[PDB]
């Protein structure tokens, strides 16, 4: 992100999330996390495409 | 004035954003609060104005995304377009 | 917490040097001759023209009712001279080329024999460049010896 | 490898062997220029490449706001003020060792303590 | 494996060494061409010493190339071994000196009997992909578990 | 409970030191990695497992 | 509270969503994990700011895979055939030397990588080495139509000064100019050859480009306008053939731009090139 | 026929600035021993850079198959470049940023 | 006073002089009203001189340009 | 998002002929061995020429974009490494305040 300084490979900015949902979560990981959630739906989404055609 | 100015995916390359102002910029804890990073970055070029801007328009209607999971954000701004409700007055 | 809805009582509450004259050449030697700029391409400093040696020569070398197509006027004119000039004795060639582009802004500063200068505008620029100094080609020859 | 070119011709010059003396030469195909021949090497392939890890160094690196900075001192000058970026060779093999640039005398001092 | 050679580690580092394909390339550092038209003695001041070993009508190009010592380690070689797959590959019409294992350079050399300098570049490429100094097709990076 | 959350802070702590620890014995070029991967891979590797150990 | 922003087609509230494409004018270098001869692919979509929409887009190939020698460039060109090598390109540009293309290509001395890696190039710009030559080559090559010579080596040198990069500019004499810009796109494909930079990415939002009804009415707008002047002119020439009569009534109709904008913001399509453009306007809620 | 004059004579090519140039479509040099400057006529001065000391192969000719008549003027001697009440300038360069459509 | 530093609840008011200055659809607005501004004239201006060639045995020629377009 | 909007486009005739003002050496008088360390200078995506000082020319192009000269949707990206200076002034942006 354009947030943080170059060639940092601390896991803070490469993806971990430290905070819990009972007191919240910061920008950065609540994209990390939207990433995960979107992706989640997408490889759901192909599974159960696939799912049908091997099924037939 | 010089105060503010438009930013879009090419020139955020070559900037730096902080997300809080009075939280990152100024140099230096109850344990209900989040755990956030350090101001070690001195070269920042730009601020964040407000985090809550890089939601859309149906998921600012979500009370505290922060502390619900994404995919349940997805699927209440997918049921935020078929509520029952008052669109206009004529 | 809570969301502060009531900011409006709160803000309505609250609120040696050497100098030499220059001069322009009467508009007569303009209207006789324009004035073009030469630029060599062989990377050898020197070549001059006394070097070129002589002569020296610098030549150019039934259908109803229709629809035309249009076209605009120096852009033409700069279209019907497609014939390049070239330089020779009777040998050294020279072949130039129009530069375009290096026109815009471009006064002479000819020097006389006096300390004066005699400043002239620059109408085209062309680059030139030496010409058949191997001396080979081919043609057929070649579309045949590149199959190979 | 770092070969000349042709007087006028500017062309590049092909290797000729000559036989009469026995030595090598630099030749030029199009024309009659050979000169004689410095070196003996010719082609170097120079399969595993390390070159261009610290590429792209100006001297314009100092003002560079995205950039890192650390307050390990310089072997030449003793300045801690720096600006240090990893490899700009981009490949699978290659290390993640820093390379220091002082912002004092630009030098370039790496960060391995294995090979120096 | 067999039950018999079971639980032994070195017994697997010589059958992953005698599976595991390897090629002239993978130990090869750099390569570079010279022209030494005289076929026995070198210019070079360095190989000298291998002159003046591994001698006690031919090109006078020269063709020679340095491998990674490690490379010599992880993939187990020996320069006289490579010479020998060389020797029996090309046969006779290439002339070939390696240097020794106790040269902090390992050294490589080969001549022949238009320019030389195209067909070594040739050979060059038949060296390098062309050549497998061990192990049998399609196997890599064979992995010990337990 | 309070403890219980200091317990949890020390642990991704002890988590965070791992891994820069181990993010300096690589940039210093003193890991070697193993058969099979890269330094990259392993190093990541070795990031990811104390993540996820910290987490559990 | 109504924020507008949208149309009024026969009673129905149609709305435009905003479209996206690629951007253009940009170098770009993709690889070929393929078994294709190809390697690498520096392609560029070049195409003017206003008018005429252009598609034609240049194509710098890299033949040869990786340690297999005689690695050779060839770049394709609009209306010709085969392939092109960049350096007869080079040539039926001006410029005849080779170390001043080595001058172009590589801005850096010292590397010898690159000026390596320029050799067989280097070769087969020594088999053709005048400009005349290479200008009656890419005559004979593309375009077969020109069938007498002498019109097709300045046909082709034509199509060097126009179809040639359309962006920049379009006229005679900026040949030295699009020399360096293609010098600087073989720069970057053998630049990106030696893993020095990386595949370039075309997921990065600020590549790309969003379409709203500006955009989308100025291509309708203008083909519509285009096909308004042809009828006109056929009308004019019907009434000077036939002889008769003219009449500003008959020769300028208006249910062309009235049919095809009312047609275009009516239904899906917008001309099937594009569809599912504009879609009726969900009243469900305010934030719907 | 053509013919070289002299190509004797040296002349030096200028690159002004826009407003002078097309006002030129007299002044005073100054020549300051490596520094030399402009006095037009009232009105400024102006620095003229030595842009290109050594400028070889670059000449200048006039003209008065088609041959035509060709005259040989002279050498190019030096390449040079005119360098700039400077306030009123810049605020012309800032003014021509403000050209619109009706 | 007046030279202090601004808070993060202060941002707000920032917000709302955007969505009062541009509104949660100036986009389109934007566009469309740009595209009618200069677009039109743009394409009007950029191709509509057409002429017809007339012969007759003396040459003829006839001409029509558009101007400037006009919106109600 | 909330804040996003499209850019509409300008004018880059302005700019390229503010550039030439300030020493911007076009590109056709380009010598490599006579001006290595030149930054190249691009107007959405045509390359017009270099300039051999781009720290300056950069510090200006900000102030005049700063003060309200230059339509602010125009985007300029420097790229230090890349040694390029890339100007997009084109439509179908999508940028933010900040
Ligand atoms: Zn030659
Ligand atoms: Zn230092």
């Amino acid at each position: 992100l354009p947030h943080f300084s170059k060639d940092d490979y601390s896991p803070e900015s490469k993806g971990f999330v430290e905070n819990s949902y009972l007191r919240g979560l910061t920008p950065q990981e609540f994209f990390f996390h939207a990433m995960g959630g979107r992706e989640g739906l997408i490889d759901t989404a192909v599974k159960t495409a696939e799912t049908g055609y091997i099924q037939r | 004035e010089g105060l503010v100015e438009y930013i879009d995916a090419e020139e955020e390359e070559s900037i730096l954003i902080a997300m809080q102002p009075e939280d990152l910029e100024p140099a230096e804890v109850d344990p209900a609060k989040r755990i956030r990073v350090s101001h070690h970055a001195t070269t920042f070029t730009h601020c964040e104005i407000h985090p809550s801007m890089i939601l859309g328009v149906a998921a600012s209607i979500i009370p505290f995304p922060d502390h619900n999971q994404s995919p349940r954000n997805t699927y209440q701004s997918a049921m935020g377009k078929q509520a029952m409700g008052v669109f206009l007055t004529n | 917490f809570i969301k502060r809805d009531r900011m409006r009582r709160n803000f309505l509450r609250m609120r040696e040097y050497n100098e030499f004259p220059l001069r322009a050449i009467p508009k007569e030697d303009l209207e006789n001759m324009r004035t073009h700029l030469l630029k060599f391409q062989s990377k050898k400093k020197i070549n001059p023209v006394t070097d070129f040696h002589l002569p020296v020569r610098l030549h150019r070398k039934r259908k109803t009712r229709q629809l035309k197509v249009l076209d605009e006027n120096a852009k033409k004119l700069r279209f019907e001279e497609f014939y390049p000039w070239v330089m020779e004795d009777f040998y050294n060639t020279w072949v130039g080329s129009y530069e375009a582009g290096n026109s815009d802004s471009y006064v002479l500063l000819s020097v006389e024999d006096d300390g004066s200068f005699t400043m002239i505008p620059a109408d085209k620029v062309y680059k030139f460049t030496a010409r058949n100094k191997y001396a080979t080609l081919t043609i057929d020859e070649a579309e045949k010896r590149m199959d190979k | 490898t770092t070969f000349r070119f042709c007087r006028d011709c500017n062309n590049m010059l092909y290797p000729r062997e000559d036989k009469e003396n026995n030595r090598l030469l630099f030749e030029c195909r199009t024309c009659s220029y050979v000169e004689e021949a410095g070196s003996p090497l010719v082609y170097r392939h120079e399969l595993i490449t390390n070159i261009g890890e610290t590429a792209g160094v100006v001297q314009d690196i100092g003002s560079d706001p995205t950039l890192p900075r650390s307050d390990r001192e310089c072997p030449k000058c003793h300045s801690r003020e720096n600006v240090f970026f990893q490899s700009q060779q981009r490949r699978k093999d290659t290390s993640m060792v820093l390379f220091f640039v002082c912002l004092s005398c630009s030098h370039i001092f790496t960060s391995d303590q294995k090979n120096k | 494996l067999e039950p018999g050679h079971a639980a032994d580690q070195e017994q697997a580092k010589l059958i992953r060494s005698a599976i595991e394909h390897t090629t002239l390339k993978s130990v090869t550092i750099a390569s570079e061409i010279y022209y030494d038209p005289d076929p026995r003695s070198t210019v070079i001041p360095e190989d000298e010493e291998i002159i003046q070993l591994h001698f006690s009508q031919q090109s006078p190009w020269l063709l020679r190339l340095e491998l990674d010592r490690a490379a010599m380690n992880d993939k187990d070689l020996t320069m006289g071994q490579v010479g020998e797959r060389i020797k029996q590959t090309f046969k006779n019409d290439l002339f070939v000196i390696w240097s020794e294992d106790n040269d902090e350079k390992l050294i490589i050399r080969c001549r022949v009997v238009a320019e030389e300098d195209h067909m070594l570049k040739k050979i060059e490429n038949t060296m390098l992909e062309n050549i497998t100094l061990r192990g049998v097709e399609n196997i890599e990076r064979v992995v010990m578990m337990k | 409970d309070g403890p219980t959350m200091r317990e949890i802070t020390e642990t991704i702590a002890e988590a965070k030191k791992k891994v820069l620890d181990v993010t300096k014995e690589a940039q210093a070029n003193l890991l070697t990695a193993k058969h099979g991967m890269t330094l990259r891979e392993s190093f990541e590797d070795n990031v990811v497992r104390f993540l996820n150990e910290a987490r559990d | 509270f109504d924020m507008g922003g949208y149309f009024i087609i026969n009673g129905s509230e149609k709305v435009l969503i905003a479209q996206e494409r690629s951007a253009g004018n940009i170098v770009q270098v993709f690889k070929k994990a393929a078994p294709s001869p190809i390697s690498h692919v520096a392609e560029i979509r070049s195409a003017l700011e206003k008018g005429s929409r252009f598609i034609s887009t240049l194509q710098v190939k890299l033949y040869g895979r990786e340690g297999s020698s005689a690695r050779t460039i060839k770049a394709t060109l609009p209306y010709i055939k085969q392939d092109i090598p960049i350096v007869i390109i080079f040539r039926a540009l001006g410029i005849i030397p080779d170390g001043e293309i080595l001058e172009h290509i590589c801005y850096d001395v010292n590397d010898w990588q690159m000026l390596e890696m320029l050799k067989p190039c280097v070769e087969d710009g020594f088999v053709i080495q005048d400009r005349e030559t290479a200008l009656d080559f890419i005559g004979r090559r593309g375009t077969a139509l020109g069938i007498k010579k002498e019109k097709r080596i300045q046909y082709a040198k034509d199509i060097l000064q126009k179809e040639f990069l359309p962006h920049i500019t379009q006229l005679e004499g900026f040949e030295s100019r699009k020399a360096f810009f293609l010098g600087y796109m073989i720069n970057r494909l053998l630049l990106c050859a030696l893993d020095r930079k990386d595949q370039d990415d075309r997921d990065h939002f600020g590549k790309k480009r969003l379409d709203l009804a500006g955009p989308l009415l100025a291509q309708l707008f203008k083909t519509l306008f285009k096909k308004l002047t042809k009828d006109i002119f056929r009308y004019m020439q019907r009434t000077v053939e036939e002889a008769h009569d003219f009449n500003m009534k008959l020769a300028i109709n208006a249910k062309t731009i009235t049919s095809g904008l009312k047609y275009a913001l009516a239904t899906g399509n917008w001309g099937s090139s594009r569809a599912g453009v504009s879609q009726v306007l969900n009243r469900y809620t305010y934030s719907s | 026929d053509l013919d070289l004059e002299r190509s004797n004579r040296q002349v030096w090519l200028v690159r002004l600035p826009m407003f002078l140039a097309e006002k030129w479509r007299l002044g005073k040099i100054r020549i300051n021993k490596s520094k030399i400057t402009l006095l037009l006529n009232e009105p400024h001065e102006y620095d003229l850079e030595l842009t290109k000391k050594v400028v070889e192969n670059e000449y200048v000719f006039t003209e008065q198959t088609i041959p035509k008549k060709t005259a040989i003027v002279g050498t190019v001697c030096h390449e040079c470049q005119v360098m700039p009440y400077h306030k009123i300038v810049e605020q012309r360069r800032n003014i021509v940023k403000l050209n619109n459509k009706e | 006073d007046e030279s202090a530093p601004i808070t993060a609840e202060d941002s707000w008011a920032v917000i709302s002089a955007f969505f009062r200055e541009k509104g949660l659809v100036s986009q389109q607005l934007d566009s469309f009203n740009q595209f009618v501004d200069y677009t039109l004239q743009d394409i009007i201006c950029e191709d509509s001189t057409l002429i017809l060639e007339q012969l007759a045995q003396i040459s003829r020629k006839y001409e029509i340009s558009f101007g400037k377009i006009y919106v109600t | 998002s909330l804040m996003s909007c499209i850019s509409v486009g300008t004018d880059p005739m302005p700019i390229i002929t503010f550039l030439s003002e300030w020493g911007m050496e076009p590109l056709e008088d380009y010598v490599p061995h006579q001006s290595p360390d030149a930054t190249r200078v691009f107007v959405n995506g045509v390359w017009h020429g270099v300039h051999r000082n781009p720290a300056r020319l950069m510090e200006t192009l900000r102030t005049l974009r700063r003060k309200g000269d230059i339509n602010p949707e125009v985007s300029m990206i420097r790229d230090i490494r890349e040694k390029e200076l890339k100007i997009f002034t084109d439509a179908g942006r999508v940028y933010r305040p900040l």
